[PDB]
């Protein structure tokens, strides 16, 4: 069924599991036209595919040219979610297809039900996490990868940078939610505390800066203290 | 016009003729029902004053032989038989007659609702969702599962019925996902159609058959064949207008007959609600979407 805080253990057992989010795939900006009519114009997008386990990110970019001529276009997008996501499970060898796939939004579960017939084995569920995942854009070089591409293309990330050398999956997961949590609800001061210290930064094969564990926990108090802050200004609290 | 005629009716029971019923008490002179006109299949249906549960009943026609009803105090239910001796029929059902033991079917002349409800309904094909093959007559009742049903126990009293599933391989041409899923015209005219029922009568006459199952005995699994079967179709873009036309005959038949107290448990909110006001063919349904708005408002 659908997964929750109850069964939260379950994303870093054995069983090879992807969360697949549809969030970015099909983005707009709106702008008005020289009639003062509004139009849309489409941006590249991305399928978000994590396994929370090992940190394999599949950023599957989805090129503007894929919407022309199409209609319907929000409706569109979760089938061509499924579709590549369908796609991706049937290029990887047997031993390393998923045993179940969590969509974040409750909408994508029969496209990818349907696009997954011929995997009756392969069980689609949906979650009741609130998870951050649309935030994904705010990581810069992801952003970069998406923005840059003039044709459909497949990146493979670690979301996890080398984390998992020093901390299990589970704690992983929590540091990269509440990194995306805190970059999605201010996404400026976010950065600031990620990038405030120089002498901290990115290897060119990592996401994130090169904390130490220490560090880490600096970081992690300030994000924190971040999405409690924009709490207070939200609600005068 | 021909005659049912019964051995006797030892235990009171409430005796259902097509849309029809009446009571009938504990060792009552009842020898059976007269003039049951010829050219439509017919369904006699049972349910017993002292255990409402098991609704049953026998679907035949009686141009295909000569059948009686009588008790089995063994079994405890009233069972179809055929008799292959006519001379001794034709005297059994003449003496019950002279006697004025039977009960006439009570067919108003100005009155087609029998006809509009089974215009499809074929005996030979009802022998093939029931399957018996040693009678010549077909034997439903409340409890019996479906094929369908059973697949998500005793298949040999099973109601086979087509199977209709929307996420299923036979529904969705690989490559045509998104279209097959959201236009059905696909499944029902290549699959269902032309592959299986061969012609819309066929069809028509199934979903005819899963509602009259579903109304007269509160068989569920019909109830569920009846719905995805109109559902197929008003999931449809693309259906000869022709059968929408007839679909909306045979609907406001349904509809006009059902018991208003049994609509809760015959009729899904859900489909109907699709099919009327959001489907392909919401506009296509006049005099159904009329009768259903007028007669079930608080469904909608
Ligand atoms: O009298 C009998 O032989 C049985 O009671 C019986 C046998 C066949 C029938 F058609 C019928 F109505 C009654």
């Amino acid at each position: 069924g659908a997964m929750n805080s109850s069964n939260y253990a379950e994303l870093f057992n054995n069983d090879i599991k992807l969360f697949v989010d549809d969030t970015n795939v099909y983005r707009v900006t709106v702008h008005k036209t020289f009639e003062g009519n509004v139009a849309t114009k489409a941006i590249n997008g991305c399928i978000f595919t994590l396994n929370p386990k090992t940190g394999h990110l599949f950023l599957k970019i989805i090129h503007t040219s894929v919407w022309a001529g199409q209609k319907r276009l929000s409706q569109l997008a979760k089938w061509k979610t499924a579709e590549e996501v369908s796609a991706l499970v049937r290029s990887l060898p047997k031993e390393e297809q998923p045993k179940q796939i969590i969509v974040t939004r409750k909408a994508m579960l029969d496209p990818l039900e349907v696009h997954m017939l011929d995997f009756p084995n392969i069980a689609i569920r949906p979650t009741e996490l609130r998870l951050p995942f649309s935030a994904a854009m705010s990581i810069d070089k992801l952003s970069d990868v998406v923005m840059k591409a003039t044709e459909p293309q497949m990146v493979l990330f670690n979301i996890y940078d080398d984390w998992l050398d020093r901390i299990s999956s589970y704690t992983a997961f929590s540091r990269l939610t509440l990194l995306l949590r805190a970059l999605k609800t201010n996404e400026e001061s976010a950065k600031m505390i990620l990038l405030s210290d120089p002498t901290i930064t990115i290897k060119s094969y990592h996401l994130w800066p090169s904390f130490t564990d220490e560090q880490w926990i600096t970081i992690e108090s300030q994000m924190r203290d971040l999405i409690l802050t924009e709490y207070g200004r939200k609600y005068n609290v | 016009m021909n005659t049912v005629p019964f051995t006797s009716a030892p235990i009171e029971v409430t005796i259902g003729i097509d849309q029809y019923s009446f009571n009938v008490k504990e060792n009552q002179p009842f020898h059976g029902i007269k003039d049951i006109p010829i050219g439509h299949v017919h369904v006699i249906h049972f349910q017993h004053a002292d255990n409402s549960s098991m609704r049953y009943g026998y679907w035949f026609d009686c141009r295909m032989g000569n059948f009686y009803i009588q008790y089995d105090p063994k079994d405890g239910l009233y069972k179809m038989m055929e008799e292959r001796d006519g001379a001794k029929f034709e005297n059994i059902v003449h003496n019950f007659k002279e006697r004025q033991m039977m009960v006439s079917y009570p067919k108003i002349d100005e009155d087609d609702t029998w006809y509009n409800l089974t215009e499809f309904v074929q005996m030979d094909k009802i022998r093939k969702i029931v399957r018996k093959d040693e009678n010549q007559f077909s034997y439903v009742d409340s409890s019996m599962t479906t094929v369908q049903e059973n697949e998500l126990s005793d298949p040999a009293h099973s109601l086979n019925y087509t199977v209709i599933n929307f996420k299923s391989r036979e529904a969705i041409r690989p490559g045509h996902e998104m279209e097959d899923f959201l236009d059905k015209s696909y499944y029902l005219n290549t699959v269902m159609l032309q592959g299986i029922f061969k012609n819309s009568s066929n069809y028509f006459g199934e979903l005819q058959f899963a509602f009259l199952n579903a109304m007269f005995f509160g068989n569920y699994g019909s109830s569920l064949q009846w719905h995805a079967m109109i559902e197929l179709i008003c999931s449809s873009a693309t259906v000869p207008k022709h059968m929408l036309d007839k679909l909306d005959e045979i609907l406001y038949y349904q509809i006009k007959t059902l018991p208003e107290q049994y609509s809760d448990i015959l009729l899904n909110e859900r489909v109907w609600n699709i099919c009327l006001y959001s489907s392909f063919q919401k506009n296509s349904l006049h005099n159904t979407e009329k009768i259903m708005e007028n007669k079930y408002p608080e469904l909608l």
